[PDB]
């Protein structure tokens, strides 16, 4: 159970500190008017386009 | 001018079909008949990708097909029913100009070319963002404005 | 019979070798078309 619970903290810290760098990197672009995201980085980071 | 040809619905005219460079074009979203029966008839092909719908003019007999222009430098350009100011990456229209069923007329720019064809618009407020298909030097693009509703 | 019945992969043999290299080829070919739909389609999205 120590071993599990450990286990699983470890990767929703994971996935949670993924996300956490995922909002720092993906601001900057949704402050910028225009927001032309290179198709590439949407990809990477797994977003939606403001523009379509 | 005059190079529009109507798209007529069994009771009424939903459309407007034109020709650019070697190519007659039309909104795939019209459903209707092209008004010429040599154009009618001909085997015509479809994209809903970006909402066109193509084929290849009888340049024998239609010498009169509008020229182009893939440049889109600010200002105002002519819609057969105002100026339309194309600004940012965006096209402006006065919010009373356009009407649903009149998709398919081109935007002329100053030198009387061909620079994008309405799809359909946004009801934006003091003004209406105009939803068109545009294309660069080699590929087409359609430009939808959030919130356009169709045309 | 002494021996025992026996299922539908075991009596294959070498036509079981043959069936490696018709079903390789074919699911060679189905891999190639969905790489190259793949690709068209990641290229289809990149021009909006
Ligand atoms: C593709 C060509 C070249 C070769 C294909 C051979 C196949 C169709 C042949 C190989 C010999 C055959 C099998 C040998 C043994 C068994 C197990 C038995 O309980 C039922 C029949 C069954 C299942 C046979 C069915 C047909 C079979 C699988």
């Amino acid at each position: 159970s120590v071993a599990s619970f450990v286990l699983l903290s470890m990767v929703g810290v994971a996935v949670g500190m993924c996300m956490c760098a995922r909002r720092r990197c993906i601001t900057p672009y949704e402050l910028t008017p225009g927001a032309t995201v290179p198709f590439l980085l949407s990809l990477i980071c797994c977003i939606r386009t403001a523009k379509a | 001018n005059d190079c529009i040809f109507e798209v007529k619905h069994e009771g009424k005219v939903t459309g407007y079909a034109c020709l650019v460079g070697d190519k007659v074009m039309k909104p795939a979203h019209v459903k209707g008949t092209i008004d010429n029966a040599d154009l009618a008839k001909l085997a015509f092909k479809r994209s809903s990708k970006y909402d066109l719908e193509c084929a290849q003019i009888p340049v024998h007999m239609k010498s009169d097909a509008s020229k182009f222009t893939h440049e889109k430098p600010e200002g105002y350009y002519n819609w057969h029913h105002g100026a339309v100011q194309y600004s940012g990456g965006r096209f402006t229209i006065p919010t009373g100009a356009g009407k649903p069923g009149d998709s398919g007329r081109p935007i002329f720019d100053n030198k009387g070319r061909v620079v994008a064809i309405v799809l359909g618009g946004a009801n934006e407020g003091a003004r209406t963002a105009l939803s068109v298909v545009t294309w660069n030097k080699d590929i087409v693009t359609k430009i939808t404005p959030e919130g356009a509703e169709e045309w | 019979a002494s021996h025992t019945t026996l299922g539908v992969q075991d009596i294959s043999a070498t036509a079981m070798s043959w069936v490696q290299k018709i079903t390789g080829g074919v699911g060679l070919v189905v891999a190639v078309a969905a790489l190259i739909l793949i690709v068209v389609l990641c290229v289809s999205f990149s021009r909006h």
